[PDB]
């Protein structure tokens, strides 16, 4: 799913009150691998010591 | 039914607000009777006009 922004009316204090205030909230979803690794060619310069 | 009117507060930003639920009551009014009687005799009510 994309960029998908939700407003929430209303936002509760610590007795289950409102407190008079609002939110935004954001949030998606993905995923992603490599299928095959004989496709690439990584150079990796070792500095150790 | 009868009450009183709600509370409000001067509160600052980002404070949950207090609890100000209203209390009720109910005024009673019974009915009484009231009655008179008047006794006559018969030979007053055929006689007198």
């Amino acid at each position: 799913i994309g960029m998908t922004v939700e407003f929430i009316p209303h936002l509760f204090g610590t007795n289950r009150r409102p407190n008079g205030s609002r939110g935004w909230f954001a949030y998606y979803r993905m995923g992603a691998d490599v299928v095959n690794p004989n496709a690439f060619r990584l150079l990796n310069v070792e500095t150790a010591s | 039914v009868s009450s009183a009117a709600v509370q409000w507060s001067w509160d600052a930003e980002f404070e949950e607000v207090s609890d100000d639920s209203p209390e009720f009551g109910q005024p009673e009014i019974p009915v009484k009777k009231a009655q008179g009687f008047v006794p006559i005799s018969i030979e007053a009510l055929q006689d007198e006009a």
